[PDB]
C-alpha cells in the first residue's frame, strides 16, 4: 500500500510500548519509599534539577513516546484525584504490561487478559475493604506515638522520642474540628513551632495556645489580661501619608506647621476610640505611635506594635476579629464596635529566654496551639522543626483520612495469595492474567527492598508466607497484617509500628494503574502520518 | 616506523613496558588459576564439567584432577601448580589453600606494587607473616586425636576431610575407610596409602560397597577351583591363544586332514604347557589378554586356579607385592620368578564374585575398599575422596594436632596476624596486614559457594572472634548466613595440612613476585 | 542520550576523581603549574585551582556539580577550595567497596556520614584557642596568604588592613557575631602613592565624580543629606514621553518643569547642607540648584551604601526631598573632600566612629601592583573572619588529617557490621592531602608518610605534621601553618556531602 506515511503491526508493536513504559519505570524504580536515591534531571539549557520524589521526576520527564505519555497523562490524574501514589502506579503498570507480554507470546489473547486483570482489581479493591481499620486509636491506644516516633528518628531528635512524640499525638488532636456534618479534618496551617535556647531539648514545653514572637515595649502596661476583647487593627497610628508613590506636595512653610500639628492631634480621636471600645489585648500592624503606647500604659491595654502579617492573620482566625484596614468609613472615623473585638478568656505574657513570648489562651475556636522548641543551639531547633513538621503531617494524614491499610507491602502481599487462589475459581482463560496480576504486585516489596539494601527475594518470601499462614487459618499464632521495615531489614507489624497509608491510595493506584495497562494492550498498531 | 615497542630485544616476546606492569601480568595468570578452583572450595563445591584429553567426559570438583586436564602452559601459574604437587607431598589435602591463599597474596600484592612499594618488601612481609603464622597455629590447635584406634574416633574426625570430595554420603564413606584404616595402625610406624587400595564395581549405590581384607580383584575367577592355598603364583602377559614358535616355524597345511592333525598337535602341546605350570608346583596361573576355551579346561584338568586381569595396574598391582612377574612368552615354566602368596580365594559380596589374595599366614598390612556405583564417573570421584581421605590419617599418625575448620582459624590466624602488623612499625606492616587478608579468601569462598553475601561473613566472624569465642566457622547453610561452633559439630582440619600450605603457598607467590620478566631460551 | 544502572555511579567516580586529579599537584606552598592550551594557541601557565577549572570545558555533570561547589566555596572562604575537591574526589576513588563488593549507596552513604560526625568531633579536640586581643599572633596567622607574595614587603600592613577592617564590621551585639566584607567593607581603589600610603578609611567612600567646580572642597562639619527620590519633573504613572508641538503649550509645561524642580530643590536647601546624596539620577536643571547653592552633587549610590551613611554622619533617608525634616543632618562628621587624588575623584566622609562599616584605600604606584595588592588582601580579611567567627585553629601541614584519620581507625574497631571497610577507607582518604605535599618538594611519598602515622600514633595528635617546603616531618607548634577550624570542618562537610550526592546518583535523566 502507498500511502503519505508509515505503518507498523503485529505483536512486536505491543513489544514496542511495553520496553517503553518499562523503561519509564525504571527511571522511577529506585527512587521509590523514603529511602529512595535522587535522580538528575539535565534540562536542555543545561540545569540539573536533583530530586528523588518520582512525582517530580514525572512531570519533568520528558519521553517522546505515546505509550510513556499515556504514563504521564496518568500520573495527573492520580496527583488531582490523591496527590500520592503516582510512582507505584507506574512501576505496577510497567510489571503488568511485562507479564500480559508474555502472555501473548502464549497465544493469550488480550482482551482475555484485559478480562483477567478488571475482574483482579475488582477482588483486590474487595478484599482490601475487608481488611481495614477505620480512623480510631486516639486516645487511650498507640495508634499513633509510633507513627511518629519512625518518622522523626532519621534526625537527632531521635535520642527521646517518646518526650517529643506525645507533644505531636497531643497536639495533632487538640487541632481537630468538624466543621462540615461531621467530617472531621485537619489544617495544613499547623500549631506553631518557636524556639529557644532553654539550656536543653528536654525543656521544650507544649503549650495549649498560640505563641508570639513580640512584646508590648513600655513595661507600664501589664502582662496578665482576662479580658476576652481582641483588637485587630492593620492601619497604623503612626504618622500616615498618602502613598510611598505619591508625595503631598507642600509649598508655603506655614502649611507644614499646622499639618504637624494636626497629625498629632487626630490621633487623639483614633487613640480614645480604640480605648473607649475596652479591648485590652490589642495587636497593631503598622507599628504604633510613641505617644500612643504612653496611652496604654494609663489605661493599662496590652497593646503590641510590629506584629507580623500572617501571625496575626492566625490570630484574627483564633478569635475571629475582622481585620480592618483603615478606620475611615469613607466619610469619617471611627473603630467598628463589636467587629475588630475577639473573644478569649486569657492572656499573660511568660518568660521565655531572649524573647518574651505571648500566649494566648481559649480563643472563640482557633483549633490550633503553640510549641517553644526549648534546646542547646540553633543547630538543633531548626532540625527539630523540621523532624516535628514531617511527623506531624504523618498522623495528620492518617486520622484525616477516614480509613487506612498497612503499607510497607502488605496490601500487594496479601492480595498475591488472593488473587492466586481466586483464580483457581474462575478460569476460562483468565486464571493465568489474574495470577500475573497477582505476581506483577509484588514488585513493590521487591523494589522497596532493593532500595532498602536487602535481600528483595528473601523479605518477599517472608511477607508472602506471614500473609498466606492467615489464609489457611484464622488462628492467632500465625501473624497478620505484617508489612516490612526498612531500617531493619525485617517483617514488622504496620499495626503497631504505625506504618499506615490511606485507603483511597491503594484503591485508585490499582485501579488507574489497571485501567493504563489496558489502555495499552489495546494498542496493537501503529500508524503515522 | 620508530618509536617500536620498548624493552622487547629477547626473541621478540611480549615485554611489558614500564607502564604495562609486567609484574601485574603474571599476577593476572594466576588469579585466573584460583577463579578455577575458588568455587570448587568447600562442601558446596562447584563441578567442574572436564573434558578429558581422550574425548571424554567427567563431572568432578577435585582440584588435582582438574589442573592435570587443565593443561597450565603459564609458567608463573605452573609454580603455584607445583605448590599444589608438592602439597601432595607430606599431606594429601588442601590443594585449593594453595590456590586460593597464593592467588590472595598476588592479588593483594598489586595493591601494594600500585602504591608503590617495592617488591623486595613484600617478599620481606610475608616471610615474616608465614613465620609468624607458623608460632600462632600451635595456639590454635583445639583437639588432638586419642589414638585409641577406635572406629567411633577415626571416623568422627575423617568427616571433614570427606566432605567438599563427596558430600552427603559422609557417612558411609567415614565408616568403611575407619575400618580399612584401623586394621593397619597396628603396624606402628608403616601406615601408607599404598595398603589401603581401591577396587571399584559397576553396581546399584555408595550404600551397597564394604571393606575387604587383601588385594581385591573384581574379576571373578575364571577357572573352576574355589579356594587354592599355593604360593607359587605365575603371572603371564601373553594370553592363551594359539601357539607362535620364535624361530622360523613354518606351518604348511595342503589337505582337510593335516588342518585336523596339526589342531591336535596345538591342543596336545598346549596340554604339555599347562602340565607344565603343575610340574613346577604351581596350581595358580594369570593371564592379561583373552583365555582360550581348551586352555581353559587344561586348567581344571590339574585343578590350576585361572586368574584374568585385564588392566594392566591390576598386573603391576601384584608384580610389587607377591613377587609374580610377567614374561613375554606364554607359558614358560619358570619357577624362579613366580610369586609368593598366604592365600587365594574367590569370595562373593555384594552379588559378585571377587579375586582375593588375603595374608593368613603372615600378619597382613593390606586392605582394599571395594566401592560400589552404577556409573564409572561416579566411582572414581568417590575414590578421589578415598585418598584424600586415608591421606588425612597418614598424616595422623605423625603429631596428633587438629585446628578448626570452615574458615575459624583463617580469621583468628589473621587477627592475631593482624595485630601483629599495626605494632610494628615499618614498611613491613603493608604486606603484614595483606597477609592477614589473604587468609580472609577462604571464608569468602565457603560464603560465595554456599549463596551468602561474604562481607557478612566475615563481619561475625570478627565479632565472635573479638569476643574471644574462637573455634567458630561459617555454618553452612543456603538459608542462614550466621554461624556456628566447629568444635560442637565436629568440624576439624588438620595441622600438618595447614602449617604445609601456608608455608607452599608463600613460598610460590614469594617465587612469582621474585620473577619480574620471562624470557625465552634455546639449547 | 542517558545513563543508567551501575555505569552512572562508576562514571560519576572517573568524573569527579579525574577533576580532582588535575589540581592534585597545586596543593601547598610548592604547589606545580599547569598548561591550558587556549583555543587561540596561547597559553596560561596559572597554579590556581579555581581558576584552571573555570577555563576547563567539562561534559559531565558531575563535573559542573564539582566545579559550581567549589565557587560555592570561593564566596564563603577564599582558601582551602583545592582541599574540598581532592578529598571529594579520593573519598569517591574508592569503588572496591562501591561496585565490585556489590554494597548499595546506602550502606557506603551511612558510613560516610557517620564518619564526618567523628570528623568534626576529633578537630575540635585537636583544635587550640587563640589571644585575638594580641595582633601579633594574627600575623603568623594571616602570614598563610602573605608568604610567597610581593607584599611581603609590607607583610605587617596587610595584617593591620585586614585585621582592624573586619573588627569594625563585626557587630558582636546582636549574639550571632555576623559579618559581611561585601556589603560593609566596600574596597575602590586610588591611583597615586605607594603600597605603604595603603590604608583603612573609617567611613564610606564615593566614587562619583565632580560635574562642576562650585561645589565643597574642604569642610570641618559635613552635613550629608540622604533621598530615594530622583529631583526631576514629576512624570506620570506610565513612562509615556512628553511630545509636543504648539509653542504656547511649551511654557505651560516648560514652567510646570521648573517649578517643581525649583520647590524640591528649596527645601533641601533649607537645612543649609553641605552635599545632596540622592540614590536615583540628578537631571541637569536640578543640578543647576546645586552649583548655585555651592553644595556637592551625588547621585547613583545604593541603599545599603546610603545606610551606612545615615550610621556615620547622623544623616537620616526620606522618601521625597519634600519631606526633609531637620534631623537629616550629617552633624559630627569628620570632613567632606572631593580632592583629585590620583587623577581621579573621591568622596570622603570620614569621621571618628565606627558605624559598622568601612572603606579599604588601596594605593599603589600602577593599576598592576594595586591589583596585586587587591586579590591579596581580600583573602586576608576573610582568614580574619574565619578566626574571629570561630578562634580556633587546627594543626595544618597534613596533621589535621591524618590525626583524624587516627581516630577513625582506632574508633574502627568496635565498629561491628560492614560499614567499618567504607569507615576505615575515608579514614585512607585523609592521608591523601599530605601525599600530595610530599610529592610536590620530591621526598618519598612512602617512607615518611609511613612514619608519619606512626608519630600520631605513640606522639600527640596535634603536632608532627609535614613540611611542605623542606619535606620533613615538623611540629606546627614549631611552624606557624596553624590555619581556622570553620575552614577545615566546611572542607570536610562539602567533600562528604559532596561525595554523598554523586553517590546517590544512578540515572542521569535527560527532559526538561
Amino acid at each position: 500500500l502507498s500511502v503519505f506515511g508509515d505503518r507498523s503491526t503485529g505483536e512486536t508493536i505491543r513489544s514496542q510500548n511495553v520496553m517503553a513504559a518499562a523503561s519509564i519505570a525504571n527511571i522511577v524504580k529506585s527512587s521509590l519509599g523514603p529511602v529512595g536515591l535522587d535522580k538528575m534531571l539535565v534540562d536542555d539549557i543545561g540545569d540539573v534539577t536533583i530530586t528523588n520524589d518520582g512525582a517530580t521526576i514525572l512531570k519533568l520527564l520528558e519521553v517522546e513516546h505515546p505509550a510513556a505519555k499515556v504514563l504521564c497523562e496518568l500520573a495527573d490524574l492520580q496527583d488531582k484525584e490523591v496527590g500520592d501514589g503516582t510512582t507505584s502506579v507506574v512501576i505496577i503498570a510497567a510489571e503488568l504490561l511485562k507479564n500480559a507480554d508474555e502472555l501473548v507470546k502464549q497465544k493469550i489473547h488480550p482482551t482475555s487478559v484485559i478480562s483477567g486483570y478488571r475482574l483482579a482489581c475488582k477482588e483486590a479493591v474487595r478484599y482490601i475493604n475487608e481488611n481495614l481499620i477505620v480512623n480510631t486509636d486516639e486516645l487511650g491506644r498507640d495508634c499513633l506515638i509510633n507513627a511518629a516516633k519512625t518518622s522523626m528518628s532519621s534526625k537527632i531528635i531521635g535520642i527521646n522520642g517518646d518526650f517529643f512524640a506525645n507533644m505531636v499525638v497531643d497536639a495533632v488532636l487538640a487541632i481537630k474540628y468538624t466543621d462540615i456534618r461531621g467530617q472531621p479534618r485537619y489544617p495544613v496551617n499547623s500549631v506553631n513551632i518557636l524556639k529557644a535556647h532553654g539550656r536543653s531539648q528536654m525543656e521544650s514545653m507544649l503549650i495549649s495556645g498560640y505563641a508570639l514572637n513580640c512584646v508590648v515595649g513600655s513595661q507600664g502596661m501589664p502582662k496578665r489580661i482576662v479580658n476576652a476583647k481582641i483588637a485587630c487593627l492593620d492601619f497604623s497610628l503612626q504618622k500616615t501619608k498618602m502613598k510611598l508613590g505619591v508625595q503631598v506636595v507642600i509649598t508655603d512653610p506655614e502649611k507644614l506647621d499646622q499639618i504637624r500639628q494636626r497629625e498629632s492631634d487626630i490621633t487623639k480621636e483614633r487613640i480614645q476610640k480604640i480605648l473607649a471600645t475596652g479591648a485590652n489585648v490589642i495587636l497593631t500592624t503598622g507599628g504604633i505611635d510613641d505617644m500612643c503606647l504612653k496611652y496604654f500604659v494609663e489605661a493599662g491595654a496590652m497593646a503590641v506594635r510590629r506584629v507580623l502579617k500572617r501571625d496575626l492573620k492566625r490570630i484574627a482566625k483564633a478569635s475571629g476579629a475582622t481585620i480592618l484596614s483603615t478606620l475611615a468609613n469613607l466619610e469619617g472615623e471611627e473603630t467598628f464596635e463589636a467587629a475588630m473585638l475577639g473573644q478569649a478568656e486569657e492572656v499573660v505574657q511568660e518568660r521565655i529566654c531572649d524573647d518574651e513570648l505571648i500566649l494566648i489562651k481559649n480563643t472563640k475556636a482557633r483549633t490550633s496551639a503553640s510549641i517553644i522548641l526549648r534546646g542547646a543551639n540553633d543547630f538543633m531547633c531548626d532540625e527539630m522543626e523540621r523532624s516535628l513538621h514531617d511527623a506531624l503531617c504523618v498522623v495528620k494524614r492518617v486520622l484525616e483520612s477516614k480509613s487506612v491499610v498497612p503499607g510497607g507491602g502488605a496490601v500487594e502481599a496479601a492480595l498475591s495469595i488472593y488473587l492466586e487462589n481466586y483464580a483457581t475459581s474462575m478460569g476460562s482463560r483468565e486464571q493465568l492474567a489474574i495470577a500475573e496480576f497477582a505476581r506483577s504486585l509484588l514488585v513493590i516489596p521487591n523494589t522497596l527492598a532493593v532500595n532498602a539494601a536487602q535481600d528483595s527475594t528473601d523479605l518477599v518470601a517472608k511477607l508472602r508466607a506471614f500473609h498466606n499462614e492467615a489464609q489457611v487459618n484464622p488462628e492467632r499464632k500465625n501473624l497478620k497484617w505484617i508489612g516490612l521495615d526498612l531500617s531493619n531489614g525485617k517483617p514488622r507489624d504496620n499495626k503497631q509500628a504505625g506504618v499506615f497509608e490511606p485507603t483511597i491510595v491503594k484503591v485508585k493506584s490499582l485501579k488507574f494503574a489497571t485501567e493504563a495497562a489496558i489502555t495499552i494492550l489495546r494498542i496493537d498498531d501503529l500508524i503515522k502520518l | 616506523k620508530a618509536p617500536g615497542f620498548a624493552q622487547m630485544l629477547k626473541e621478540g616476546a611480549k615485554h611489558f613496558s614500564g607502564l604495562e606492569e609486567a609484574v601485574y601480568r603474571n599476577i593476572q595468570a594466576c588469579k585466573e588459576l584460583a577463579q578455577t578452583t575458588r568455587t570448587a572450595y568447600g562442601p558446596n563445591g562447584m563441578n567442574k564439567m572436564v573434558i578429558n584429553h581422550l574425548e571424554k567426559l567427567f563431572v568432578t570438583n577435585d582440584a588435582a584432577t582438574i589442573l592435570r586436564e587443565l593443561e597450565v602452559q603459564h609458567p608463573a601459574a605452573k609454580m603455584i601448580v607445583m605448590a599444589s604437587h608438592m602439597q601432595e607431598q607430606e599431606v594429601g589435602d588442601g590443594t585449593n589453600f594453595v590456590l586460593v591463599f597464593a592467588g590472595a597474596l598476588l592479588e593483594l600484592a598489586e595493591e601494594l606494587l600500585r602504591i608503590g612499594l617495592s617488591v623486595s618488601e613484600v617478599i620481606e612481609g610475608y616471610e615474616i607473616a608465614c613465620r609468624k603464622a607458623h608460632e600462632i597455629l600451635p595456639n590454635l590447635v583445639c583437639c588432638s586425636a586419642k589414638n585409641l584406634r577406635d572406629i567411633d574416633e577415626v571416623s568422627s574426625l575423617l568427616r571433614t576431610s570427606i566432605m567438599s570430595k563427596q558430600y552427603g554420603n559422609e557417612v558411609f564413606l567415614a565408616k568403611l575407610i575407619a575400618q580399612a584404616c584401623v586394621s593397619i595402625f597396628p603396624d606402628s610406624g608403616h601406615f601408607n596409602v599404598d595398603n589401603i587400595r581401591v577396587c571399584k564395581i559397576l553396581g546399584s549405590g555408595i550404600s551397597s560397597s564394604s571393606v575387604l581384607h587383601g588385594m581385591v580383584f573384581k574379576k571373578e575367577t575364571e577357572g573352576d577351583v574355589t579356594s587354592v592355598k599355593d604360593a607359587k603364583i605365575a603371572v603371564y602377559s601373553c594370553p592363551f591363544d594359539g601357539m607362535i614358535t620364535e624361530t622360523k616355524g613354518t606351518v604348511l597345511i595342503k589337505t582337510a586332514e593335516e588342518l585336523m592333525n596339526f589342531s591336535k598337535g596345538e591342543e596336545n602341546l598346549m596340554d604339555a604347557q599347562v602340565k607344565a605350570i603343575a610340574d613346577t608346583g604351581a596350581n595358580v596361573v594369570v593371564t592379561g589378554g583373552k583365555v582360550a576355551d581348551m586352555a581353559l579346561h587344561y586348567a581344571n584338568k590339574y585343578n590350576i586356579m585361572l586368574v584374568r586381569l585385564n588392566s594392566k595396574w591390576d598386573l603391576r598391582r601384584l608384580c610389587k607385592t607377591v613377587g609374580a612377574t610377567a614374561l613375554p612368552r606364554l607359558t614358560p615354566p619358570v619357577l624362579e620368578e613366580m610369586g609368593h602368596c598366604d592365600s587365594v580365594y574367590l569370595s562373593e559380596v555384594g552379588d559378585t564374585q571377587v579375586v582375593v589374595f588375603k595374608h593368613e599366614k603372615e600378619d597382613g598390612a593390606i586392605s582394599t575398599i571395594v566401592l560400589r556405583g552404577s556409573t564409572d564417573n561416579l566411582m572414581d570421584d568417590i575414590e578421589r575422596a578415598v585418598d584424600d581421605g586415608v591421606n588425612t590419617f597418614k598424616v595422623l599418625t605423625r603429631d596428633k594436632r587438629l585446628v578448626p575448620g570452615g574458615g575459624a582459624t583463617e580469621i583468628e590466624l589473621a587477627k592475631q596476624i593482624t595485630s601483629y602488623g599495626e605494632t610494628c612499625p615499618g614498611l613491613e606492616q603493608y604486606a603484614i596486614k595483606k597477609f592477614a587478608e589473604a587468609f580472609e579468601a577462604i571464608p569468602r569462598a565457603l560464603a560465595e559457594n554456599s549463596g551468602v553475601k561474604a562481607n557478612e561473613v566475615i563481619s561475625k566472624l570478627y565479632a565472635v572472634h573479638q569476643e574471644g569465642n574462637k573455634n567458630v566457622g561459617l555454618d553452612i547453610e543456603a538459608e542462614v548466613p550466621a554461624v556456628k561452633d566447629m568444635l560442637e559439630a565436629g568440624i576439624l582440619d588438620t595441622y600438618l595440612g595447614k602449617y604445609w600450605a601456608i608455608k607452599l603457598a608463600t613460598n610460590a607467590a614469594v617465587t612469582v613476585l621474585r620473577v619480574d620478566q620471562i624470557i625465552m631460551a634455546k639449547p | 542520550k542517558r545513563e543508567s544502572g551501575r555505569k552512572v555511579q562508576s562514571g560519576n567516580i572517573n568524573a569527579a576523581k579525574t577533576i580532582a586529579d588535575i589540581i592534585r599537584t597545586c596543593l601547598g606552598p610548592k604547589s606545580m603549574m599547569k598548561m591550558l592550551l587556549d583555543p587561540m594557541g596561547g597559553i596560561v601557565m596559572t597554579n590556581d585551582g579555581n581558576a584552571i577549572l573555570r577555563e576547563i570545558q567539562v561534559q559531565h555533570p558531575a563535573a559542573k556539580s564539582m566545579i559550581e561547589i567549589s565557587r560555592t566555596q570561593d564566596e564563603e572562604v577564599g582558601d582551602g577550595t583545592t582541599s574540598v575537591i581532592i578529598l571529594a574526589g579520593e573519598m569517591l576513588s574508592v569503588a572496591e567497596h562501591f561496585l565490585e563488593q556489590q554494597m548499595h549507596p546506602t550502606v557506603v552513604i551511612s558510613a560516610y556520614r557517620k564518619a564526618l560526625d567523628d570528623m568534626i568531633s576529633t578537630l575540635k579536640k585537636i583544635s587550640i584557642p587563640v589571644d585575638i586581643s594580641d595582633s601579633d599572633m594574627m600575623l603568623n596567622i594571616i602570614n598563610s596568604s602573605i608568604t610567597t607574595k610581593a607584599i611581603s614587603r609590607w607583610s605587617s600592613l596587610a595584617c593591620n588592613i585586614a585585621l582592624d577592617a573586619v573588627k569594625m564590621v563585626q557587630f558582636e551585639e546582636n549574639g550571632r557575631k555576623e559579618i559581611d566584607i561585601k556589603k560593609y567593607a566596600r574596597v575602590e581603589k586610588i591611583p597615586g602613592g605607594i603600597i605603604e600610603d595603603s590604608c583603612v578609611l573609617r567611613g564610606v567612600m564615593i566614587n562619583k565624580d565632580v560635574t562642576h567646580p562650585r561645589m565643597r572642597r574642604y569642610i570641618k562639619n559635613p552635613r550629608i543629606v540622604l533621598l530615594d527620590s530622583s529631583l526631576e519633573y514629576k512624570k506620570g504613572e506610565s513612562q509615556t514621553d512628553i511630545e509636543i508641538t504648539r509653542e504656547e503649550d511649551f511654557t505651560r509645561i516648560l514652567q510646570m518643569e521648573e517649578e517643581y524642580i525649583q520647590q524640591l530643590c528649596e527645601d533641601i536647601i533649607q537645612l543649609k547642607p553641605d552635599v545632596v546624596i540622592t540614590e536615583k539620577g540628578i537631571s541637569d536643571l536640578a543640578q543647576h540648584y546645586l552649583m548655585r547653592a555651592n553644595i556637592t552633587a551625588i547621585r547613583r549610590v545604593r541603599k545599603t551604601d546610603n545606610n551606612r551613611i545615615a550610621r556615620a554622619c547622623g544623616a537620616r533617608i526620606v522618601s521625597r526631598p519634600e519631606e526633609l525634616r531637620e534631623d537629616d543632618v550629617g552633624t559630627g562628621a569628620g570632613l567632606l573632600e572631593i580632592k583629585k587624588i590620583g587623577d581621579e575623584y573621591f568622596t570622603f566622609i570620614t569621621d571618628c566612629k565606627d558605624p559598622k562599616a568601612c572603606t579599604i584605600l588601596l594605593r599603589g604606584a600602577s593599576k598592576e601592583i594595586l591589583s596585586e595588592v587587591e586579590r591579596n588582601l581580600q583573602d586576608a580579611m576573610q582568614v580574619c573572619r574565619n578566626v574571629l567567627l570561630d578562634p580556633q585553629l587546627v594543626p595544618g601541614g597534613g596533621a589535621s588529617e591524618m590525626a583524624v584519620a587516627h581516630a577513625l581507625t582506632e574508633k574502627s574497631k568496635a565498629m561491628t557490621g560492614v560499614e567499618q571497610w567504607p569507615y576505615r577507607a575515608v579514614a585512607q582518604a585523609l592521608e591523601v592531602i599530605p601525599r600530595t605535599l610530599i610529592q610536590n618538594c620530591g621526598a618519598s611519598t612512602i617512607r615518611l608518610l609511613t612514619s608519619l602515622r606512626a608519630k600520631h600514633t605513640q606522639e600527640n595528635c596535634e603536632t608532627w605534621g609535614v613540611n611542605g617546603e623542606t619535606g620533613t616531618l615538623v611540629d606546627m607548634k614549631e611552624l606557624g601553618i596553624w590555619e581556622p577550624l570553620a575552614v577545615k570542618l566546611q572542607t570536610y562537610k562539602t567533600a562528604v556531602e559532596t561525595a554523598v550526592l554523586l553517590l546517590r546518583i544512578d540515572d542521569i535523566v535527560s527532559g526538561h
